[PDB]
């Protein structure tokens, strides 16, 4: 039932199931004329542009982390420490 | 039928979106018109804010100034006002207030009361052949008094 | 009433009194006995 | 259950007892034929519209 | 009676008589409750009471004790009578010869309706309720 | 009837619309699906109540296709029809078969089996009128129509009125 931010006991760091959805919907959505808050240097590719904003964290998005109990987190991809 | 059992989502118990308890509001064909012209005006001066950065002409007028509001996908809704001022005999909400008095001192049912002043009645059994619900819920010598301070407060306008 | 055996053959259900009367038990008596079950036996059963 | 070996005498017995299934294992996802709590699909993917002004 | 309270329904004693049996003031004529309800929900048409014609009106039914038709007729018509008539003439000083010479009108009224006479007595008395109920009015 | 109830809709939005002003789209969305349309559950929605204080509460996002989905509250004013319910309505078609009472957003028809015996039907007029003893039923006249049943369809209501009872007929 949604846990308060100084209640939030999961691991601080972004994994690589939560990169790899992140980068992926990131990327879907970059693909389907999404506002990119990133200057490019000339990509064309999707994937290199949503791993550019995950480089910098410009990805507008937060995980809903499920817990076994049935409650949730909210943990933001720009709070959370990549690598 | 109408035995004062209506639908699931019609029962006189009903839930706001807060989570609260409210009764069924029913409206009768009088103040149901001051609302629908009442709130188009705040919608309005609504579509007017984000720009910067006889009795029927005016009806159809306004209903031009506000279907250029809208989007040119509910003129039903306009349609229907003229239904309703085409049947409708009340004008301002103290009126209205005066109305609600009235039918709330019996202590009858909101569809009831709506029932009640919606319809143009000049006897009490006009008003249990018309409605169903009330044939031995109230006196017929209130009713018909209703009737008479309703007259007295119906104006050709 | 003496409870009979049930026995299983050839898709059918005899049943075995000892009192030995032993008479077959057809579909339409075994639903009827079973229309007359009541709800805490067949719930105390798991259906 | 069903799914490994003997199937018809599991699902009778589902039936019989009136048997109720949670729907998050692995198996039951994959015959329904949509995401399973595996890995990616473990976790929802939400948006904020208080991030996209940043 | 037991053999006759619907020209449709008029043995419904084996039948477990669990409806009643409405009587419409403009008929005097028994009709269950499944066969009137059908004949004022499809529209006021006259029952067919032994070949009746006249129209069964919808709803203002009423339940019966059976007092014969003569006295129920003659007591309906005497308290609607009464009700028209009203005070007028009677408990205004305290009289007794007049009070009851108007009583004996009144109650003359009422006998020239239950008996008809030729149909043209009782028309003058429809017209007396008119005038009296103009007189309650005023 | 004339009610007010506080509904709730799903709508739905492409990836293309994510912007800081999206709030906004959501309304004009809220407003062009819901104000005009009809459900089978609440009846013809006619006009929305509140729009300063719209409900946007959390958007979530759908696996495939990547376009959002929220859950809004509002309130609204919407009509829902009721079987015997004393109603008025003025006439728009005509037909054998009765003539159709235009009420409101609702167009009921009457059968003419749901009619009294002295009202007639009249074709050689123009436009055919359905000639009583006493009142004429023509397209702009005004008649009281007590609906007899009601059908809350998808999308789709019609109700069927009468008029053979009594204080019924031509206004
Ligand atoms: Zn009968
Ligand atoms: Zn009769």
């Amino acid at each position: 039932k949604a846990i308060p931010k100084d209640q939030r006991a999961t691991t601080p760091y972004m994994t690589k199931y939560e990169r790899a959805r992140i980068l992926g919907t990131r990327a879907l959505q970059i693909s389907m004329n999404a506002p990119v808050f990133v200057d490019l240097e000339g990509e064309t590719d999707p994937l290199r542009i949503a791993m550019k904003e995950l480089a910098e964290k410009k990805i507008p998005l937060v995980i809903r982390r499920y817990l076994p109990d049935g409650s949730f987190e909210d943990w933001s991809v720009e709070e959370l420490i990549v690598d | 039928a109408a035995t004062l059992q209506l639908g699931q989502e019609f029962q006189l118990k009903q839930i706001n979106h807060q989570g609260e308890e409210e009764e069924l509001i029913a409206l009768n064909l009088s103040e149901a018109r001051l609302v629908i012209k009442e709130a188009l005006v705040e919608r309005r001066r609504a579509f007017k804010r984000s720009q910067k950065k006889t009795r029927e002409k005016e009806l159809e007028s306004i209903d031009v100034l506000l279907e250029q509001t809208t989007g040119g996908n509910n003129k039903d809704l306009k349609n229907t006002m003229q239904y309703l001022t085409n049947f409708s005999r009340f004008r301002d909400q103290e009126t209205v207030g005066a109305v609600i008095q009235l039918l709330k001192s019996t202590g009858l049912h909101p569809f009831e009361v709506a029932q009640l002043g919606s319809l143009a009645c000049d006897t009490a059994d006009e008003a249990k052949t018309l409605i169903p619900s009330l044939n031995n819920k109230i006196s017929d010598d209130e009713l018909e008094r209703i009737l008479k301070e309703l007259s007295n407060l119906e104006t050709l306008y | 009433n003496t409870q009979p055996t049930i026995r299983k053959d050839g898709l059918k259900l005899v049943g075995s009194w000892k009192k030995p009367e032993l008479r077959v038990l057809s579909t339409e008596e075994i639903l009827n006995i079973f229309k007359h079950i009541s709800v805490k036996d067949f719930t105390s059963l798991g259906f | 259950r069903c799914s490994f070996e003997e199937t018809v005498e599991i699902l009778f017995e589902a039936g019989a007892s009136a048997e109720l299934d949670d729907c998050r294992g692995v198996s039951e996802n994959v015959i329904l034929g949509q995401m399973a709590p595996i890995g990616t699909g473990a976790f929802d993917v939400m948006i904020d519209e208080e991030s996209l002004v940043k | 009676e037991n053999k006759d309270m619907c020209p449709i329904c008029k043995t419904d004693r084996y039948l477990s008589p669990d409806v009643k049996f409405l009587v419409n003031p403009e008929c005097y004529h028994r009709i269950c409750e499944s066969c009137v309800d059908r004949i004022f929900s499809l529209g006021p048409a006259q029952c067919p009471y032994k070949g009746c014609d006249k129209i069964l009106r919808k709803n203002k039914f009423k339940t019966q004790i059976f007092d014969d038709v003569e006295v129920e007729k003659e007591v309906d018509i005497r308290k609607r009578v009464f009700n028209v008539f009203n005070k007028t003439i009677d408990d205004f000083n305290g009289d007794l010869v007049e009070y009851n010479k108007y009583l004996e009108e009144v109650e003359d009224i009422i006998y020239k309706l239950d008996h008809g006479i030729d149909v043209a007595k009782t028309e003058e008395k429809l017209r007396t309720y008119e005038e009296l109920n103009k007189q309650l009015i005023m | 009837m004339f009610f007010i109830k506080d509904l709730s809709l799903n709508i739905t939005l492409h990836p293309s619309f994510f912007g800081p002003r999206m709030k906004q789209y959501l309304k004009t969305k809220l407003l062009e699906e819901v104000e005009g349309s009809c459900t089978g559950k609440f009846g013809y929605i006619l006009c929305v109540l509140d729009y300063d204080n719209i409900d946007i509460q959390r958007g979530r996002i759908l696996p495939t296709d990547g376009s959002a989905e929220f859950n809004v509250k509002y309130r609204a004013v919407v009509f829902k029809p009721f079987k015997g319910e004393v109603v008025d309505g003025t006439v728009v078609s005509c037909s054998q078969h009765g003539f159709e009472v235009q009420v409101g957003p609702m167009k009921v028809f009457v059968t003419k089996h749901l009619m009294p015996q002295d009202l007639t039907f009249n074709a050689g007029s123009n436009p055919p009128s359905y000639q009583s003893s006493e009142d004429v039923i023509t397209i702009k006249s005004r008649i009281r129509v007590k609906i007899e049943g009601c059908i809350s369809q998808v999308s789709s209501i019609h109700a069927i009125g009468s008029i053979k009872e009594d204080y019924l007929g031509a206004i």
